[PDB]
């Protein structure tokens, strides 16, 4: 992937995270658990749902072939009709097959980027207070209970609240 | 204590292709193409199609004596013609502008048969002896088209000038037919229509037609070396038709009030069964029941169908790359 | 002390759509589609169009006595035909290859009318009594086409064999017309052209034509049960035309030197006003003044127009997502 | 956005920066002010102007429908002509509408990336000498006058010149 | 001690265009369009084309006495017709359904010439005096088409009713020709076919034809004011043809067993040399030897060719932006 | 470039690296040298080769124009045939020219992203132990012989093995 996250520095997915596309695994004194980031998941669902519907909506016309016949002395127009019908059949097949390959490539990049941005979002909050292991995991230099975990996930993490405790353990 | 960022994985084995990569397994995807059909004909807009069975379009609309099952009024959502139908033009000859006639009929929805010229129209001629073993019914060896009448001169007299007129005072256009007989020799000619130069002339406000018999022996077809040139036209609402002949006329007898479909109109050449079912999309090779955008079943259809395409699959990724561990 | 990185925001409320997102407000964008037109006809290449007014193409080019305003030479950038024009074919009958004739005329740019066969060409016949109340002018109840002459036999004699020849020694192809009269009965025939089998024969180096009158009563149109089969052809530069008839000939009299347009050529069926203005792009529904790439006004145009498309808007983002605070 | 800058970690735009698409807001003893980065702005204007003109140039052909008529006995060719004209009208409408949706999505990503790269460009120069607030803003650990500001903007910032002063204030 | 990350640069000066940027030098790229051709005609599927040389299609297939080099059996991968070929229809007149005939011939692959009606078929008429200086061979000033025979009445008798029959018992359709002579005056008519109303009638199981001479003086072409209406048809396997005339018949003599190509079939109008070479792709303007996907040489071709496109170059980047230092 | 690496923070390419698209230049006591990263190069070759072949495969139909003639009285169908042929010629030219411009832009971005991700991959391993010069180059705070170099290149670099030595020289 061009953003380097999915099947990249985060090597695999989580079968244990069943309620969304992107999310977190946390681990503290109260234990372990998965949780989807609903906001980035929902936003992605909305974008991709929009892409699918937009494609369907643009492919919502049909070229119509006919059962019309042609005599032995209408070989020219008979073949004109045939080449025309085969003509449009070829452009629409091209349009559909090419669009799908192009869109699939960009859809997968989108997810890759979203996972990447979620990781950055967390790194930016922790800064000093946690150690980045290079695999999407952050080890805290302090105690992070359930509310501390939840603060990281809703983007309200309190860096200065934990920096003294972190700095002590870090150094 | 720690928190990790990550992504969904699942049990999916479904794959998509991309420009950079083939056979990529993804967590969620959606197929846009339908490749499945019900191999049968159904109703469209709860309206049944017209099965020709063992009659061709020509045999049905001319009134071939073996197409009596179809004879009369018909309504249809589309027409199914059978590939090896035998009952078409029984007395050898060409139906003029045949392909244009089929396209016209295909654009229709309902025909009402009616007597346009009663045989009483034609004065001083015989209207009861116009049969042939080229056109048998299921009960007699010698009959003729139900919508045409083969006129022969009487007892021993001459074939006089006969005339006919119909004024379309209705709201519907009228599809009608007529012919000109071409005997194999000058004796048959004389024996049927008498001596003299014969003609068939017809005219409306927008159409006029004139033909004379062309006497020659053609190869035998259905026992006949003679021919008939069949013709057809459409008498518009408000138009009147004048007929004038002194021999060799196969006269219009019954005709059709024609209701043109606002929609598309289809003529399917198929041996597929017509069953008791409803459909929204009917292709020539079967019914489609889908909410899908594409289909690779057929370019020929009636109703609201998905776009025809040659692809085997158009699978769009929605979820992400599936990497379970 | 500090420095921040950031991006432009503005007062824009203009939105675009993307594959992932509808109604996204952007700082700058550009509309590629024109939906606006001037509801009128203008000049193209400073050349005025030809308004037929109350004449149809057939009435104009045949010389219908009520199309005298148009009679003679015409130049045009395109042709405007009015929907309910009344002056076309006054004496009932079919103009042969009508659709091909219109396409031909549409490919033109200028016609020069000229006398092709003076009435003196036709020896031993009457050229002064060929009128009808089917074709009135604005001054007499009985006239005829300005470009044709209805030939009738003289006083009491027979209709002899008349002949005519024109050698196109010019550089331009010549568009000309002729007809064959079809009387309702054999008395009218005899009264006009005399007894005998009549014919109209015509030939050039590449064309030959032969027809004989087809006598029958058709329904009455404009007081006439008789008909005329009108015909047209193009005499190429260097070709000569030979005419030979012994009756039933509606003769070519005046014809047209025809200048073919190198360009496209259009025939607009519209009731839109022709005004005193210039244009580069003229559609059938009005003028476009744009530098835009697309338009949803009409697929029918003359001049240099933008690509026709069904869309209501093709707005391309140029600036970024507008997020003011 | 897939690069996470626009309406991302930089939450909004600046109505106060009127002379370009991307740029800076600085703040020191001589005061505050906006300034566009002309180089990245111009480069983006050039790219996007090229994209618009390339699209216009490819859409510079026209399919031409005709006023040709057909008789009652030319129903087949009349309908062939109609289906052909409607045929091309449908592919061109598709081409135009689909291109616009695709291009708009990629145009917005381009800007997002450009803002992102400009931020990285500044972060890479400062390193130690400034504190990243996680919103596109850098607080200097030293005094940055107008020429120091301008050096950051033209990519000639002198890290070792300010590191002693910065390190003192930082620690 | 240090490690750096970086990318390839090279000596490439090859450039591509992108949506955002023109003339970008890249390390590696691939051209998809072929603009090169060998200006000549070659063999396709190791099968040579048929060069008409100084004969047109009509002159070849009618048997114009100056097309004797071509006379007989021919096989071809395609047909090369030369632009200023002189030997076509020598005796003035129209070949009916000419364009349809060319399309038919183009769909073919091989013709076998054979005698369909020996002159002995026509009893009580002269088959030895049907020549004209309109159709010279290279050895006599007065000859005629090798595949047709101009029938004239004998010594002083009348032109009786002549008849002919051919039953296609073979597996191949038969392409054949015939004509009707149209004399300039009634004396020439009488001098050649005698007095009376003459006709030419023909019929098969699916075709019937009837025509009568149309006597008039047309402008002179190749010394002739008379005309011939040439005709052609295809006698299907199992069909039989009946001929019946009493004058004015240009009779079918030799005809062609016709093998239809399963493939495409082409008729190239070109003055390009046919050389001794093989090809897989032959356009009208020359041979393409490529593995490329596109070509801007010609839309007209035979064989397996790349897609025709108007572009000058379709260069796809594969490597990265080239930035050497 | 939207990823900011190629002709960005890594200003130029290397004529000296001839065996691949992306790679390394190292420098230690045993000397200097270039080496391609075969894995990311090969992956890119495979992707791009796939893109080229997919395009070729979709463009593998031909619309076929004919040599059919039309008489003076078949002007309408003659012109219908002409407009049809010119019709398809115009859509296919459009399809080809537009695809190439679009694909070239995305191909160059792919490379840019790949170089970018390779740089991140190395930065993530070194962390403390090396100094990032902001131009794709890392100066080690310790001695990195040939096997240490090779470990960085195959992603098995041993951070804790060198951190004491690095920390001493760094501070
Ligand atoms: C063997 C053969 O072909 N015989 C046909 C015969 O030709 C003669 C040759 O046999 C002989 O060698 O040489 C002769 C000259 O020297 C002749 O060429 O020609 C007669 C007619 O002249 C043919 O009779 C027709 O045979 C048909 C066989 O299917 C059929 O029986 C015809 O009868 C009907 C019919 O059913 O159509 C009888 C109908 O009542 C009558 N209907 C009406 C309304 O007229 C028609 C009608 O008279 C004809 O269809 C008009 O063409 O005929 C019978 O006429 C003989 O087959
Ligand atoms: C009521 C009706 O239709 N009457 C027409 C008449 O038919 C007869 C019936 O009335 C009667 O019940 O039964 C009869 C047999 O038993 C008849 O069927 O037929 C005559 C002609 O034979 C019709 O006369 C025509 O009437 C027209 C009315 O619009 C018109 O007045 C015709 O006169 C002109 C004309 O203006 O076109 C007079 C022109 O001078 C003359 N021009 C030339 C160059 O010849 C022409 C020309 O003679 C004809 O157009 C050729 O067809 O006629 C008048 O002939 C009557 O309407
Ligand atoms: C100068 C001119 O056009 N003369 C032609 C002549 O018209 C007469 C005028 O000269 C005179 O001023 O006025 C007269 C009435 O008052 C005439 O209009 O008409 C004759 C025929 O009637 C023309 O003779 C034809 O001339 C041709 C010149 O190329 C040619 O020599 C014709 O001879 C052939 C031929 O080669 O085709 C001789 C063939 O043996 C014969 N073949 C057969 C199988 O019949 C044919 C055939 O008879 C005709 O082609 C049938 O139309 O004719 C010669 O007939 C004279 O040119
Ligand atoms: C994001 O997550 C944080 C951390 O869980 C959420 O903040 C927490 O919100 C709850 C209720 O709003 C607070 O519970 C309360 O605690 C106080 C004592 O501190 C007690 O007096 C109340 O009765 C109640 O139990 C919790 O303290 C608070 N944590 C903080 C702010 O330190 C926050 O709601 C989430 N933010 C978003 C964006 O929704
Ligand atoms: C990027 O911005 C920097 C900082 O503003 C620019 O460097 C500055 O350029 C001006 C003139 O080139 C220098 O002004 C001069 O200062 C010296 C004393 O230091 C004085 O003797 C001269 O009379 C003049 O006033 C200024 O010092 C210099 N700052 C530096 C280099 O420390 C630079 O021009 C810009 N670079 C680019 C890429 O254009
Ligand atoms: C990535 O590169 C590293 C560093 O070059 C590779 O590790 C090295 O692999 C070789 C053979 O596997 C080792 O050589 C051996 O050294 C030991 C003494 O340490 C000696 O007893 C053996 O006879 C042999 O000479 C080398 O030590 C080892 N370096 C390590 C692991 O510290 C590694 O193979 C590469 N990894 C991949 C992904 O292929
Ligand atoms: C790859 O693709 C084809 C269908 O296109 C499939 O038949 C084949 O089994 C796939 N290979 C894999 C990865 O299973
Ligand atoms: C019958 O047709 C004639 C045309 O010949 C027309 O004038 C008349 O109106 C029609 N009948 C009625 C009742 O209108
Ligand atoms: C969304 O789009 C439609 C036009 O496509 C517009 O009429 C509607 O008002 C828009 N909604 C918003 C966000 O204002
Ligand atoms: C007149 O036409 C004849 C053809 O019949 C031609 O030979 C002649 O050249 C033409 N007139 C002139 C002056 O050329
Ligand atoms: C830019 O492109 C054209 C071909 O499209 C070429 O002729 C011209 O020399 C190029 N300019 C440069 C950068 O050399
Ligand atoms: C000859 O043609 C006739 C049709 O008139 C056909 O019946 C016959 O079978 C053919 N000859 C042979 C040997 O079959």
């Amino acid at each position: 992937g061009i953003f380097g996250a999915i099947a990249g520095f985060i090597e695999g997915g989580w079968t244990g995270m069943i309620d969304g596309w992107y999310g977190y695994h946390h681990e503290n004194s109260q234990g372990s658990g998965y949780a989807a980031d609903r906001e980035s998941t929902q936003k992605a669902i909305d974008g991709i749902t929009n892409k699918v519907n937009s494609i369907i909506n643009k492919m919502n016309t049909q070229f119509e072939a006919v059962d019309h016949e042609f005599s032995n002395l209408e070989r020219r127009i008979g073949n004109l009709n045939k080449r025309m019908e085969d003509g449009f059949l070829d452009v629409w097949t091209y349009n559909a097959e090419l669009l799908v390959l192009l869109e699939n490539e960009r859809t997968l990049d989108l997810h890759d980027a979203n996972v990447k941005n979620l990781y950055e979002k967390v790194k930016s909050q922790l800064r000093d207070n946690a150690n980045d292991l290079g695999n999407g995991c952050f080890e805290f230099w302090h105690k992070c209970d359930n509310e501390c975990m939840e603060s990281v996930k809703n983007g309200t993490y309190d860096y200065p609240k934990y920096q003294k405790e972190s700095k002590l353990n870090r150094q | 204590d720690k928190i990790c960022i990550g992504y969904h994985a699942n049990n999916s084995t479904t794959q998509v292709d991309t420009l950079l990569e083939k056979n990529v397994t993804v967590t969620h995807s959606v197929e846009l193409l339908e490749n499945q059909k019900e191999k049968r004909f159904c109703k469209i807009m709860n309206k049944a199609p017209l099965d020709l069975k063992d009659c061709t379009i020509e045999g049905w609309i001319l009134g071939n004596p073996k197409c009596d099952l179809l004879l009369g009024d018909q309504s249809w959502s589309y027409i199914v013609e059978r590939p090896n139908a035998q009952n078409g033009i029984c007395y050898p000859g060409v139906l003029n502008e045949l392909e244009e006639l089929k396209a016209f009929i295909g654009s229709g929805e309902r025909v009402e048969r009616f007597e346009m010229f009663p045989k009483s129209t034609w004065a001083g001629v015989d209207t009861s002896r116009g049969v042939t073993n080229a056109c048998p019914s299921y009960t007699l060896d010698s009959s003729f088209y139900r919508n045409l009448v083969w006129l022969v001169k009487t007892d021993s007299a001459t074939y006089p000038v006969i005339k006919g007129t119909y004024n379309n005072t209705g709201t519907q256009p009228i599809l009608y037919f007529w012919g000109v007989h071409h005997p194999l020799d000058t004796t048959v000619q004389d024996n049927l229509y008498g001596s003299g130069d014969k003609y068939v002339r017809m005219g409306t406000e927008s159409m006029n037609f004139a033909k004379s018999p062309e006497i020659a022996a053609r190869p035998a077809v259905n026992g006949q070396r003679s021919r008939i040139d069949y013709y057809w036209s459409v008498l518009r609402p408000g138009e009147t038709l004048n007929v004038e002949s002194n021999g060799n006329l196969i006269a219009p007898w019954y005709a059709y009030k024609f209701v043109s479909t606002n929609k598309k109109g289809a003529v399917f050449k198929s041996d597929l069964p017509i069953e008791n079912c409803d459909a929204t999309c009917q292709t020539i090779t079967g019914v489609l029941r889908t909410n899908k955008t594409f289909q690779n079943v057929s370019p020929l259809w009636i109703g609201e169908c998905p776009k025809y395409v040659k692809s085997e699959s158009l699978r769009l990724a929605t979820g992400l790359r599936n990497v379970p561990q």
